Formats: structure tokens, sequence, C-alpha cells
RNA sequence: AGGGGCCAAGGGUGGGGGUGUUCACCCAUUAAAGGGGAACGUGAGCUGGGUUUAGACCGUCGUGAGACAGGUCGGAUGCUA
RNA sequence: GGGCCAGGGUUCCACGGCAAUGGUCGUCAGCCGUGGGUUAGUCGGUCCUAACCCCGCCCGUAACUCGGCGCGGGGGAAAGGGAAACGGGUUUAUAUUCCCGUACCGCGGGGGUAGGUGCGGCAACGCAAGCCCGGAGGGUGACGCCUCGGGGUAGGCGGACCGGCCGAUGAGGCCGGCUAAGCGUAUAAGCCCGGGGAGUGCCGUAAUGGCGAGAACCGGGUGAAAGCGCGAAUGGCCCCCCCGUUAGGGGGGUUCCGCCGAUCCCUGGGGCCCGUGAAAAGCCCUCCGGGAAUUCCGAUCCCCCGCGACCGUACCGAGAACCGACACAGGUGCCCCUGGGUGAGAAGCCUAAGGCGUGUCGGGGGAAACCCGGCCGAGGGAACUCGGCAAACUGGCCCCGUAACUUCGGGAGAAGGGGUGCCUGCGGGUGCGUAACCCGCAGGUCGCAGUGACUAGGGGGGCCCGACUGUUUAAUAAAAACACAGGUCCCAGCUAGCCCGAAAGGGUUUGUACUGGGGCCGACGCCUGCCCAGUGCCGGUAUGUGAAGCCCGGGUACAACCGGGUGAAGCACCGGUAAACGGCGGGGGUAACUAUAACCCUCUUAAGGUAGCGAAAUCCUUGUCGGUUAAAUGCCGACCUGCAUGAAUGGCGUAACGAGGUCCCCGCUGUCCCCGGCCGGGGCCCGGCGAAACCUCUGCCUGGCGCGCAUGCCAGGGACC
RNA sequence: CCCGAAACCGGUCGAUCUAGCCCGGGGCAGGGUGAAGUCCCUCAACCGAGGGAUGGAGGCCCGCUAGGGGUGCUGAUGUG
């Protein structure tokens, strides 16, 4: 099917999904530069996970 | 030294060397809560079957006070045959008296060797235990390997023979139908020889055909280290 | 000459294939119903015989209904 | 559907959209014939149907009128005479 | 086994290895039903050793 | 037509049959079918049959593991200057 | 290419971009930035239970986060078992779920009527079920293998009609013509039932085969799929003629007849067997019926009101979303395996629906040498080489014919020889009436060649080994090795033997001598001599001997201690035992004649190599002889004195069989004499892109010397980058 | 003084690789040969003889079906 989340692992998946973020532009004028790089950018393909 | 041997890991019951209890089938019971004497008890053959692991036909028997329990099947029965357990059973065929109660020389299966634990003895295909002479005392049996043992005269038995006789008068053919038999049962297969099993493998042969040390061994011989004709009294078949 | 023994091909050597044809043509044989005694009687399975007519199985031998031990039993006596 | 095998439960027969998309459907296995098992033989006025459609269907299609519907008349026809026989004596 | 490692390697596929209930670390086998960090499912204990591994990660919290 | 000796390397000094064979044995030719050296010329050229891996067999030896320049089948030949 | 499981995890979708990423550019993208999307009573999860697992308890253990049994409970398949649903429409992205239509599960009401808790038919049997809590029982759930036949229809194709199109001539071709799940009403070979009553005994199936425990043969009943109608004039295809920057639309007509050929799917027989081939949830029935019944009751019959606890659904699913660090020529499950042509074909090629030209760097040199794939080579026909390795040849199919050998099964597709196209006209078979195919026959006739392509065995003989099929060093050895069927020796009466465990306990064992455990040998055929001296095993042991204990004596105020008897297994000792491990010898002398020695002496150490086979998968050695080659350290046959054979540490021999070792023959052939030319990809140049190995230095050559195998010291010579 | 290896041992962690064992499922174009089993005709008193059919077995053959293996080329690669 699906396979096949189960409900968790999708809430696991979802915060994974929002780490690979970027900060926003703002953040950075309040620190002047600056805590760059957003350090965990994980990539779909490139990395793995946790399961 | 070398690893544990072919016969060491059967010992474990490590699942290669389990025989499987799912695919197998009923074991014997006569039952001797509702005892020998006083009894009550006929049975209607509910139908026949073939058990794997015996490698013999069996029975299902319904019972009268309403107990299923097979009962390993005898030679010339129908489907509908009555038995009967007891020692007001009649003296006939596949019906189950005690040892007193069942004449001199007559051939007899399913002995019991204890009063009460359901047959523990005669229970191949074809092969079949004489009564030799009885006494009120004890009562001698003559056993399927020509060697006389004696029972209590209350032990139980089955008038007749077993059933599935000619059993190794047919063939087993080729390496792949007896692949199939064993399946059915358990036994260790395809099995090698010793001989050319590196000295780590097995105690004797080594990397080429010869053997090590002799084949002959002792009767306080160690585990890991019994192997061969185990404390053979004779060998051969010359003076 | 080749009985059933035509299947092992080239195959199991004379004795085997020999005993096979043997064994499988006196198998094949009509034998007569313990119960009924019309020539009825057919191998559905290993050891086990029924008869088509009265519908009787039960245990034999695997190739014969009945071993020269079975007829043993029969004669002594009830 | 999610099954691929042509597994037990899966068999299959070709069902057309008119869209004409042609879709593969599910079948639910056909009937075995129950037995009188008293003796040997399919039963006369004893359905077919799939194990699951007996549910919702009628019960006259699941019996005969006559004394024990799971076994066949003529084995009905031993025991009868055997039941008075028993009342008899 | 031994080389031809591309030609083998099919499986993994299948897990048997998670973010454990208990600790969090990647180590709830499914199979076994069996943390092989925190020792969950095995043990109303926490694994620790003298070793250890667990201790190390704390030490190097602290 | 030889035997034996001198000068002389300019040139020539082969093809096959057995053998893993350098050597050697033989055949038919040939003028003649010479010898020796070059990492026993030549594997960052080939070939890889043989010698001396790890599989296996026989003989001998050895209690046994196991061995053999005894016999024997099989057993990879890397690199962009 | 289409749909999906695992697995991945936002990769999906839109907009805006290109610094980075993509084996090159990039305006594209799977990258970057920013927003958004997965909706379920009827799909599956969830339930059941399997192989099996865990927990408590009992017990073990020094003890446990350890351990096996026995009880009791609980868990275990997103491809087992299992309640119920499809179609169409819509979205940027989702949909059997949202919408529309139609259908329906579970539970819970309500209102009627069968129902004096069912009436009516001799019967084979009729439906508008059977009041009821409870537990019980019984069928069905429910299971191994492969043919053959019977049915279903997805669907391939000719003819005819209706439109669209293409179009020398206006023909022929292409194309659209569809009907769901759910219902209602019908299924019918199996399987029962009456009548009848097996005459040389009849009859049937494709077939085996049925019958007097009911034939032949007549009427019934009875349980898969299938048809029609509802569903549905719709909807969905397909056109036509008008409205136009646009938007939103409108009116129309077709939407069809057969007959014919098929995977699968479902249903009977039948063949098989030293695999005799899980459970339960649930249904359906029945036994009893706790109670309620006549002011009654009940709702399987109708019809109708209400409701649906929870998780999942995106996309990919692959020669770029998986896994291999890589978008890796790798390799991982299913399903579409019946598209058309072909042809035995899920084959090749070509071609349709469908997909793509991102198996992601381009261009140039007619492109020389060299290298990979591949094409062709006269004459000769393995002279090459360890070796015909490589490669070639044969080739499909039909017909003829077919040896040695043999376990009579096979060898065998032996071998070798012939034929095969198109056309024109016939005949046969099956059927029904000229369909759908298939099998033959005759004539005419073209090419070098008719399996013209693609597909597509070279053959023959001796020998060695191993019976075969299988397995083997996953990844330098696929073999002769291993297994193997067969044969034999050995052990054990089950409270066993053997084996595992620290222990409790456990495996075999739901097992009981036709068992089951351990070795040896390794299919068949013929056989398997001889030895118990030595080793080993086994049985036994008066006697000697043999510990600790106890006893007695001595010693010690006790004790250590000293001595003797008593001394079990064990040893010495006796017998058995080689399909247990193993062994299985030497000299001399002698026969009409030269040869040898059938012959006769002698001694070790138990016995003295027997049936066989042998210069061997035997040193010397290329023995010798013979075959075979012109010529053969080979092979083969023979002799055989075997340096250093031999019988279950199996001997010999062997049909059939082999990606096994070796040898010969025929065809064939660029392996070779002896190489050429060609073709495509590299090479080589350009543009863009862009590493590694490794790195004291460097324009030498020759000799001498030197760690004795020098560019660099020494002496000459060559010497522009 | 510093570095340097093959071990050994103790407690732990793997059968998503792989080996075998078990449960429950699935896959495998097409073609050949033709056994037992069964039947008939003609010819013979019988013994049998000749012919043809039917059936359909195989650790079976052919096969680049899918799939499994991996013999030779000691070829291609051998900083793939």
């Amino acid at each position: 099917m699906a396979r096949n989340k189960p409900l968790a692992k999708k809430l696991r998946l979802a915060k994974a999904l929002k780490q690979n973020r970027r900060v926003p532009v703002w953040v950075i004028v309040k620190t002047n530069r600056r805590v760059l790089t957003h350090p965990k950018r994980r990539y779909w393909r490139r990395t793995k996970l946790k399961e | 030294m070398g690893k544990s041997l072919i016969q060491q890991r059967r010992g474990k019951g490590s699942p290669t060397f389990k025989s499987p209890s799912h695919r197998f089938r009923g074991a014997v019971k006569y039952i001797p809560l509702n005892y020998t004497q006083e009894k009550t008890l006929r049975g209607v053959v509910e139908e026949i079957m073939h058990d794997p692991g015996r490698t013999a036909p069996v029975a299902r028997v319904k019972f009268e006070n309403g107990i299923e329990k097979l009962i390993i099947a005898p030679e010339g029965l129908l489907v509908g045959q009555e038995i009967y357990i007891g020692p007001d059973a009649p003296i006939a065929v596949g019906n189950t008296l005690p040892l007193a109660k069942i004449p001199e020389g007559t051939y007899v299966y399913n002995i019991e060797g204890i009063p009460g634990d359901g047959g523990k003895y005669v229970r191949a295909g074809g092969t079949y235990a004489l009564v030799v002479s009885r006494e009120p005392d004890k009562v001698i049996v003559q056993l399927p390997s020509g060697e006389l043992k004696a029972f209590n005269p209350m032990c139980r038995a089955t008038i007749g023979v077993v059933a599935g006789g000619g059993r190794l008068e047919k063939p087993l053919v080729k390496a792949g139908k007896a692949y199939y038999k064993y399946k059915a049962r358990n036994k260790f297969w395809p099995t090698p020889r010793g001989v050319k099993m590196n000295a780590v493998n097995h105690p004797f042969g080594g990397k080429e055909h010869h053997p090590g040390k002799p084949t002959t061994t002792s009767r306080r011989a160690p585990p890991g280290r019994k192997v061969g004709h185990i404390a053979a009294r004779r060998t051969g078949r010359r003076k | 000459k080749v009985g059933s023994a035509g299947r092992f091909g080239a195959r199991y050597g004379l004795k085997i294939r020999r005993r096979v044809a043997a064994v499988e043509a006196k198998m094949r044989q009509k034998h007569t119903c313990p119960v009924c005694g019309r020539k009825a009687v057919k191998r559905i399975s290993t050891g086990i015989w029924q008869c088509q007519k009265c519908g009787a199985t039960f245990a034999g031998g695997a190739y014969l209904p009945v071993t020269p031990a079975g007829k043993a039993v029969r004669r002594i006596t009830e | 559907m999610k099954p691929m095998y042509r597994s037990r439960s899966w068999r299959r027969k070709y069902v057309r959209t008119p869209g004409g998309r042609v879709v593969i459907h599910f079948e639910r296995k056909k009937p075995k014939i129950a037995h009188c098992a008293m003796c040997g033989r399919p039963l006369n006025g004893i359905p077919r149907g799939r194990p699951v459609e007996m549910r919702k269907l009628p019960k006259t299609k699941k019996r005969p009128e006559r004394p024990m519907p799971h076994l066949c008349p003529r084995c009905m026809r031993k025991v009868m005479k055997e039941q008075i026989r028993a009342q008899l004596s | 086994m031994g080389s031809g490692t591309a030609t083998f390697g099919k499986r993994n596929s299948t897990p048997t290895h998670i973010r454990c209930r208990r600790c969090g670390r990647v180590s709830y086998n499914v199979k076994k039903g069996y943390c092989a960090a925190c020792g969950f499912g095995r043990s109303r204990r926490l694994r620790k050793y003298r070793w250890s591994k667990k201790w190390k990660k704390k030490k190097n919290a602290h």
C-alpha cells in the first residue's frame, strides 16, 4: 500500500521535515552576522533517518 | 581441538534436529481412570488415517463415554468395527484385554509395561509380539527382537498384528523420494562420512580416505568420541 | 518386458525396477474386499485400501492389502 | 487491488468500466460441496454458496425438510430403522 | 560472502531497529522486541556497563 | 667423395612428429640445416603448458595429524608514462 | 510501458530562480526560496489463529537484566483464514473515500401480516422461516501433488450497416459504435428421487470404467460461473451546425447486426504416493429449553427511523526517488504472460495502445598507426599450439533409414541420403452447411540459394574417472570431490541406548526394534581369500596385585605415625572378534638342448597375496612388441619379473549419463603458410567539464670502478630548446 | 624515552548477509519421447503371432520463457 506509516512515525518524519527548513532572514538581522548553516539540514536522499 | 560433533548437536533440541509436532498425529492412550476391572467401554472406528512420524497407519476411535483417542491400527480393520477395552472384551482381533485374559500362543501388540500407561511397547508397522508362556505370577512375552521380557499380567494389550507391514519390503528408490520421507519424519540428512571430514570436524579420518584410529569404541568412552561401532562385542562375518 | 519400470528410464538398475514392476503390478491387481468379497478394493494411499462397492477403508500392507504376517493372525483363532 | 499475487481469496474477474478502464476485481472462491459425512455424498437440497453469502441468504437453501438436513435421506434411511428398533426393545 | 557486495545487498530493505520508546536511540529491534542501546524489552533496567556505553553519553552530557 | 688443419661473422644456418621441455630422439628436405652470451635475453609484450598455494585421487611412509622435487586432473597474470 | 509490496520520506504540487547540485550547458529539475496537498461504516489495518513467542506462577542457579519443563493467561501473517460497493464526475496536487447515482453492513427501534409459537402437497417436494435466555452437539469454515475433459468470457479477427478520415482510380484501409459492482429472475455437471427391471450380460467416456448395495432406459428433484431486465432514454464514446477579443454556452444526429477463433477463471472424473497432507473466529442446522404465552406472543417476510469509536491513503516503486558512499551496465516479490504480423512460442524482428529520445557532454578528422566489437578472404585444409583454444560447420521441419553396446528401459534426434518457395486447381478431417482451421495431392514457374531473413545439434570412434539427476571452495579449483539409491557392521527392551544441560531439566518422542541412534562402503553385474601375532573392542577372571574407609597390631597419657588383613573398578591372566585398525616374506639348487623352472630344500614374525587386475590417475624408462603417425618421450592394446597392486582403508567390470581427464577420424574452418581490406565505437583535434597513481633531481651513452647488476665517481664520445 | 603485531581472556551484540530447520503463500513459453494401465482386429484348438488405438509416467530430453547457476573465451575490465 501506502506503506504504511504508523501515526507516530509520521509525527517523527514531520518533525525531521520541520528541522529541514532554512532559518529566516530576520533572525539573521537580529543576530547581525551570525549563527547560520542551519546545521541540521537533512536531505531526503542524502541522509537517513531514524526509524 | 575440534568442534562438537553431528550427534552432539542433536541433543540440544535445536530445530534442524527437532521433530515436527504439528504435522504429526496422536499417541496411543488406553486410559486407566475407567479401569480395566468394572469395564464399561466399547468404541467405534471413527476414521483411519496415516500418522507421518510413525511411518504406519493409525485409527481414530470414538469411545462411548465420550472421549476421542487414537489407538494404533490392527490389520484387517473396517471403519465401523467395534473395538472393546476391558477383560470382558471379546477375545478377537483389535479387541483389548489384559495379558492373563489373552490366550497363550496368540499374537498380540501394544503391550503395557506399567499397568495403565497406554502402550509403550509394540507400536510399529507389521511387527508383533508372541505370548510364549503365561503364569499368574508373571507373563513372559517375546518381543520383535527375539528377546523375552517379563511383564506384569495386568498389562493391557490388543489381539492381532499392527497394519502397514511390507514397509521395508519396498525400497526407497532414489535420493529424492528419500528426501521426501525424512521431511515427513525427522532424520538429519544428507549424512556424509567422517573419513574425508577434516581432523577438526570428526575424531577419525583426515583429508583423504582412510580411518585415523580404530572405529571400535569403549563403553566408558567420552561424549563426542563415541562414534563408530559402539561397544562392539564382535564385528565382521567370519571366524 | 517392462512394467511401470519404464518411468525410471535407463536408471535405478535391474533389481529395483524389476521389484517395482512386480510389486506395482500386484498392487494394481483387483483385490477381494474383506468386507464383501467382490474384487473392488483399490489403493488410496500407503497402507490404506478402500473398496469402491461397500466403501470400506482399512489398513493393510503398503503394496498389497494383506501381508504374509497379517495372514498369520487370522489363523490363530478367536 | 492491494493483493497482487494470485492467492486463493484473490482470483480475478475482468471488470469493465465503460470508461474503458478495464480493472481487475477479486472474486470470492466458488463453492465446495457440503457432505453427508455419515456416508460421503454431496447432499441434495443443500446449497452451494460461498461461506460468507450463506449469512445473508436464506436458510431453505441451507436445509431439506426431513430431520438431520446434514445427512442424506438414505443414510437417514438407516437411522430411523434403528430408532424404532430401539424404542421397541 | 566475501566480495560481490553490490550484487548481494538487497536486504537491508527490511528494518529491525528503531527510536525507542524508552531511550529514544536507534535500536529498538522490532523483531526481538529488545533495544540494543537501552535494554528496554529485555530488562526493567537500562543497559549500563563498566566499559561503558550509556555512561559515556551521560558523562559527556555533564 | 672424405679426414685433418688455416683465414674468415659479410650473409645463411629451415620445416615438421613426440615431450611442459631449454637438451635430446626421429622423418623428409637442405648448401648447411654450427654453438654460446644479452635480468639461465625477452611477463610495466604475449602465452601460462610445466615448477612450488589453497580442491582431489593413487602408491609409499606414518598410531595419528600429516608428508612427498613420487605419479596425477584443476587451479587469476594488475598500472592512464 | 501500466498497477503495486517492502523500503524511502516530501522526493509530490504550484510560483520565483540558478550561487551550488545534476558524469557537460541549463532558461529545466528531484537543487535553492516560498506557499500547499494524503479526507473512508462498506479498501486494508485492526479480529483469528499458525510455525512460534512472552508473562505470572511452580523450579533451578551463589545469583541474575540467566535457564529448560509443567500450569494459567496473553501475543503472533498490511500476500494464510476473514462481513459488506461499484460506476461516473471533480481537484494544481487527493479520492471505490469529496460530489452524483445506484447499492449495502453491523447494532438499536417502529408499524403491519404468515405465526392456536408456520400453513399447504401420496411422493420425489413448496417459502412470506425457526417464540426464547442458556449451554451442548453436528456440518461448512479447512489446506499435498499433476493431466485430461466440461462450462464462463476478457478478447484478438472477416462480413454487413452508421458517421469521422485518408485518398492514383475512387478504390482499399484506418477509426468510434460502451455497459459496472448491488439486485430480481434464471444456473447445472456432479448429486438424490419415483417408474422399470440386468436377454450371447448390457452401456458409456477423451479416458480409466459402472452396474443386480437398482442396469440399459423414461419422468422428476437438487447446489459454480453464465443470460436478460433493473442499474440505464441516463451516463460515457463519436460526430454536425451555430453563438466569440472574451466568458458562459445552444440546438442537433450516431452511439450498431451477426457467425467465428483463443489466457485464465470454475467444475467433474482420473493418475500419484514408505510428505497422507494446521486452528479458530464466524455462519447454517439441531438438542434442549431458564421463562413469556391467547387481553397473547414473536419479527428469519416487508417497509421504514437513527448511528459508524481508532490508524493508514501523497509520490516513487526504478539502467535518476529502494539498496550498493555514486542518478553504479549490478541486483529485490507480484500482476499485465491472450495486442497485431510471425512462428511450436510469454522466442526473434517489425509494428499497435502506451512511454521515451536525460540508459544525459557536444562537434570535427572519410578517421592514418594502434585497441574493442564485428564482416569478408584465393590456394591449401590444424602445417599453429600443451591442446582444433578461439572460431567454423551443421541447423528449423518433413520423409527415408538407423550400428556397436544393452541394466532391454535405452542407445537414438545414431549415423547417412532426400525434400521444403510462389502460383493455379483439387481432395481429406471436424463441423455446420461453406463458418473457423488443419492435413495432404497435381500442374505450372523463378532464383546462385525456398528453415533464403531471424530462429536454428557439427558428427563418428577408443580410453580414464565417477553410476545418474543433484551439491561443492557465495568471491582464482564445478572436478575425478561430495551427496546418492543399494550393501554391511554395531548399540538399545522405553524406568533403554545415544546425545544436550551448572542445575532443574532437555533432544530423539504425538518415536518403541518394518524403531531410531552411530559408523563404513557407495547404482547395477560378478565377487569379497587369508590372519586375533600387534593395536583396538568385547566378555570373564581362581590367583597375584589394587586406593580411601573400616578392622586388628604397634605408637602416642590423645594425635600425627608405622605395620598387616580386608582390597572394588583397574592391571597382569583367558577366550572371542579383520564388511574393527591393519599385515598378506626372503635366498639358494634342478628338466631330452641353450633358456626358464612345473620341481625341491631353508628360515622370520600371526598369516604369506588368493579371484582379479597390472609399465597403472614402473623408478630406471622414450621397457619391449604391436597398432596408430612419413616421422608420435603420446594414446591404445599386449607382455608383466608390481622400485612401492589387490578385494566394503572394497577388487574387477559396467549399459545409460557428464560445461570432467587424455587420444583418433570425417566434415569444416584466417589457428597457420601470410596477411589485406572493410565497418562501427575509441584513438587523434576542438569546445565545455575535469581527476589519479606517485613525486630528492636531472639532456645521455659506453667502459672501468664501486655493496661485486651506475645518468651523477674516472676516462672518452655525442649534445641548441 | 616514544611508537610499533599477531594473540589471549572476560562481558556483551548480530541469522535484514548467509546456512539449514519450520509455517504459510507464489513462480515456471513451447515442444518431444512414451512406460504401466485399458481396448480392438486379423490369424491359431491352445500356445502365441501381426497391426493399430487409447492413456499418460519421469529427481526425463530439447529450450538464451521467466527464473537459478556460471563452463570456455584464461576474451572485455582490471586507478572498473
